[PDB]
């Protein structure tokens, strides 16, 4: 299970991609349509 | 409206402390002002003119 793909259910998902990619240093991507 | 904070132990206990210290309430103040204004003025115009 090195890939995981997450649905948010009250997050914008672009703006946990800047708060995480430090956390995470590891690739971090956002998918907007869902 | 939150923090996310990565770090070993003993840096993440002190900025904890830190951050308790920081997240407290203030107080509010109400301000008022009062402006007073006072005029008072008299006079007075007397003569007598001559003509032909």
């Amino acid at each position: 299970g090195n890939n995981r793909v997450v649905y948010l259910k009250y997050a914008k998902a672009e703006d946990l991609v800047e708060v995480l990619k430090g956390v995470s240093e590891v690739m971090i991507a956002a998918h907007a349509d869902t | 409206n939150s923090l996310v904070l990565t770090a070993p132990q003993d840096i993440m206990n002190a900025m904890l402390e830190v951050i308790g210290q920081l997240d407290i309430r203030r107080a509010q103040v109400l301000i008022e002002a009062l402006i007073v204004e006072m005029a008072e003025g008299d006079g007075i115009n007397l003569g007598v003119q001559w003509g032909s």
